[PDB]
């Protein structure tokens, strides 16, 4: 670009139309441990 | 003095309002009699189907509790 060189790989303008469909993931902050007493 | 003679009221007891009373004190004494017989966990079921005998097995090491499943 300007009076720099930033080395990539061929990029590929199709992956933006990528379908990619959210799944359901929840995180339960309090939660069961390994090994109880 | 018996339950089963105060129901006739014609032996030494007329009315007797905690008669249903009188045979939890000998039942319990008589339960006294297994006190040692059955003293802890093992001795009141079959111990290697319950999760602590698997802790004596591995050394009175700390297992997780699916231990049995698995
Ligand atoms: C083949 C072999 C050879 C055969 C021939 C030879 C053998 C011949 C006979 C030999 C000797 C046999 C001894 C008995 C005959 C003696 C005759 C006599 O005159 O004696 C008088 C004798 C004289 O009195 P005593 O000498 O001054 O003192 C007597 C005792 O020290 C203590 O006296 P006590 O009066 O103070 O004891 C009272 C106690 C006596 O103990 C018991 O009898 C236990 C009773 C528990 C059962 C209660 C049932 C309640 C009603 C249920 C109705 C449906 C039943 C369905 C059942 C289905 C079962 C799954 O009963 C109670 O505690 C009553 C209160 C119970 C609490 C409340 C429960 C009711 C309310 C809750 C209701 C819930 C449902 C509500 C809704 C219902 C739906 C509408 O008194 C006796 O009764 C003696 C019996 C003592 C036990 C003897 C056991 C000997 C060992 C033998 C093996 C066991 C056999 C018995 C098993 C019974 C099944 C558990
Ligand atoms: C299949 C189950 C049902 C069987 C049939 C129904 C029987 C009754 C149900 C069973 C009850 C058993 C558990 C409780 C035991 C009694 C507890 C009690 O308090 O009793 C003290 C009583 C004492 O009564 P009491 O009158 O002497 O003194 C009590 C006085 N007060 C009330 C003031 C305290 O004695 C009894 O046994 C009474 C119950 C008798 C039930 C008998 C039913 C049949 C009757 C005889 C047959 C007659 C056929 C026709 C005859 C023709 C001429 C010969």
């Amino acid at each position: 670009y300007e009076d720099f060189v930033f080395t990539t790989p061929y990029f590929q303008p199709e992956s933006t139309f990528k379908s990619v469909p959210k799944l359901f993931s929840d995180i339960l902050l309090g939660g069961v441990e390994w090994v109880y007493t | 003095y018996s339950f089963v003679k105060s129901l006739t009221h014609n032996g030494f007891h007329m009315l007797r309002v905690f008669r249903h009373f009188a045979f939890v004190l000998p039942a319990t004494v008589l339960a006294g009699l297994g006190l040692f017989v059955y003293w802890g966990d093992d001795n009141k079921c079959y111990s290697p189907d319950r999760f602590p005998y698997l802790k004596k097995r591995a050394g009175d090491m700390a297992l997780p509790l699916n231990s049995l499943n698995q």
